[PDB]
């Protein structure tokens, strides 16, 4: 199983390189500075006595955290194998995994926590309470670990040609649980969430569409295309940042594709169209937020 | 014109629940907000929701504790509350605007926050 590495040579041109490089790190640096400044604004001003500060904390850390991973990424990729060490692999696999399913999680429970405020205002009551938002975060928490922990058991170092690749080792057969492994990643960090967001916002908004009111009215209509537009660019976000390196990792389990130019850039590519997800949470979860809006 | 009924007040114990609701059951108005006066202070701020029913702001003073709701199907306003405090004993307003501040105020309910209570 290759993972960090990518089987390369003829070692690539000048400019393809440059790109890459310059990829991961304004990835890496739009990523950190979105997400710190949120975490920045939530501690100083805004405090984390709500439910929604709460869940926009935990996003914007672990969207902190997903890109923070990102230097030792282009590192490998530059120098062609992975020089930190068996110890910080597992380090950076880990929480590679646990904060890309802790981002997707939160921003799944803020679909599901606007659902329940439309669908269920009564039950609402009783769900976005400070104190629910901080179980929920570490439930998620909890099921981030079936996959965050058990990688920071299989991530080890090995030899690949002289080089060295930062990889998951599995027990036996590895031809079963590897795949296994895939197949999990893909369908809890893309597929359920997709369903997710996609059935909760458009079961939101289609009971905000059955309101009537003997006056309204044009207010009403301005109102719908405002949250419609917003519905549908955060789930566009989402399925243009995630959708490519899913689909690319599972064509790589299924067929061999020509070691070429394309292919490598278009790898990194799509690796770094996940990270930019992360980039966009803060604008899409927190700046526009209505509350957080208002600060400064 | 307008007419709010507000409805879930009375008497607690400290440390215990209420739930409010409000409606303008005429669809006439859009309960959103809710305002307190405490005896001898001035009006103050509770909590409000959108239209919708997606976004909601409490004071500080009450985040923690507060919860509130909208039913948009029915145009009623929840306010829960929750570990009431002696601080929390007040005449307690619903506020709804006009389809075309707020518009029109509810004549209060008296939340009281007591020992006294059962
Ligand atoms: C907006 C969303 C829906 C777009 C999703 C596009 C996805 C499916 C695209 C984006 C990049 C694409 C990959 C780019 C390069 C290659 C190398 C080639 O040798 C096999 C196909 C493969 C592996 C492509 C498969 C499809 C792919 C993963
Ligand atoms: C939810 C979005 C789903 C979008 C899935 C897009 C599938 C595209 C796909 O599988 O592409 C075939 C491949 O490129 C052949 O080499
Ligand atoms: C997202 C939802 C469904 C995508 C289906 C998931 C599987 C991705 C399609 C893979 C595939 O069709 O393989 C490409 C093939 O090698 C070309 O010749």
């Amino acid at each position: 199983g290759s993972h960090s590495l990518c089987p390369q040579t003829g070692s690539p041109s000048m400019v393809t390189a440059i790109t890459i490089m310059a990829l991961y790190s304004i990835v890496c640096v739009v990523g950190l500075f979105g997400n710190f400044l949120v975490m920045y604004v939530i501690v100083r001003y805004t405090k984390m006595k709500t439910a929604t500060n709460i869940y926009i904390f935990n996003l914007a850390l672990a969207d902190a955290l997903a890109t923070s991973t990102l230097p030792f990424q282009s590192v490998n990729y530059l120098m062609g194998t992975w020089p930190f060490g068996n110890i910080l692999c597992k380090i950076v696999i880990s929480i590679d995994y646990y904060n890309m399913f802790t981002s997707i999680f939160t921003l799944c429970t803020m679909s599901v926590d606007r659902y329940i405020a439309v669908c269920h205002p009564v039950k609402a009551l009783d769900f976005r309470t400070p104190r629910n938002a901080k179980i929920v975060n570490v439930c998620n928490w909890i099921l981030s670990s079936a996959i965050g922990l058990p990688v920071m058991f299989m991530a080890t170092t090995k030899y690949r040609q002289g080089s060295i690749d930062c990889t998951l080792t599995f027990s036996h057969p590895t031809w079963y649980w590897e795949n296994l492994l895939k197949i999990c990643v893909f369908i809890f960090a893309f597929i359920m969430p997709v369903l997710i967001i996609t059935v909760c916002y458009g079961l939101m908004i289609l009971r905000l569409k059955s309101v009537r009111m003997l006056s309204g009215s044009k207010e009403k209509d301005r109102n719908l295309r405002r949250i419609t537009r917003m519905v549908l660019v955060v789930v566009a976000v989402f399925i243009v940042c995630w959708t490519p390196i899913h689909i690319y990792v599972i064509i790589k389990a299924l067929i061999t594709i020509p070691e070429t130019t394309f292919q490598t850039v278009s790898w990194h590519f799509c690796i770094a169209l996940g990270y930019t997800n992360s980039c966009l949470n803060p604008v899409l979860y927190a700046f526009l937020d209505e509350n957080f809006k208002r600060c400064f | 014109q307008v007419q709010l009924v507000e409805s879930g007040g009375g008497l607690v114990r400290p440390g215990g629940s209420l739930r409010l609701s409000c409606v303008d059951s005429e669809r006439t108005s859009y309960p959103m907000g809710w305002f307190r006066r405490a005896p001898g202070k001035e009006r103050e701020f509770v909590a409000s929701i959108t239209w919708s029913g997606i976004d909601p702001t409490y004071a500080d003073s009450v985040a923690d504790r507060f919860t509130t709701s909208r039913d948009v199907a029915n145009n009623t306003l929840y306010l829960q509350m929750n570990s009431l405090k002696h601080e929390d004993t007040a005449v307690y307003y619903c506020a709804a605007r006009a389809p075309v501040d707020y518009d029109y105020w509810g004549q209060g309910t008296q939340v009281t926050v007591s020992s006294a209570a059962a």
